[PDB]
């Protein structure tokens, strides 16, 4: 699963 | 002890309300020192400031006290830390790292965030405090 601190920036 | 310069942002998100995203924040005031740097994030670490957003990046912007030359106050600077998404103030963008002098009221952009800012200054130079305040509805137009 997604760790979210961490994870890379989303566009959208 | 003195008077304390003050900046108080409002904010908007459009659903803000949903999966709390400014649920870290605290919405009182808070004092702080010059010489810190406020960082503003979705990384609890090395941030003031978090917001529980995907697409905000790991640490989104910056501000900074200093004072102007001539001037006897503080004033602020916003630097920008988000090689994804431009930060926008006042209609002009802010790239990686870009920074600028923050007017004494602005707009401050990014993503669907809205941060709306206003200083008043204070006397002291060692501390200011730093308000957020929470806006029901959007603040352009």
């Amino acid at each position: 699963m997604t760790s979210f601190e961490d994870a890379d920036t989303e566009e959208t | 002890e003195e008077t304390v310069t003050c900046l108080q942002m409002t904010v908007y998100h459009p659903g803000q309300l949903q999966c709390g995203i400014f649920q870290s924040i605290s919405f009182n005031r808070e004092k702080l020192p010059s010489s810190e740097v406020v960082k503003f994030g979705r990384n609890s670490n090395i941030c003031h400031y978090t917001f529980q957003d995907k697409q905000v990046s790991r640490v989104q912007f910056s501000l900074q006290l200093f004072k102007k030359f001539n001037s006897s106050v503080l004033s602020f600077e916003i630097k920008n830390m988000s090689k994804k998404t431009n930060l926008i103030v006042d209609s002009r963008e802010l790239g990686y790292l870009n920074k600028m002098d923050l007017p004494y009221r602005c707009m401050v952009r990014f993503g669907e965030y809205q941060f709306l800012m206003e200083k008043e200054d204070g006397e002291s130079l060692e501390f200011f405090e730093t308000q957020f305040i929470l806006s029901p509805r959007s603040l352009l137009q």
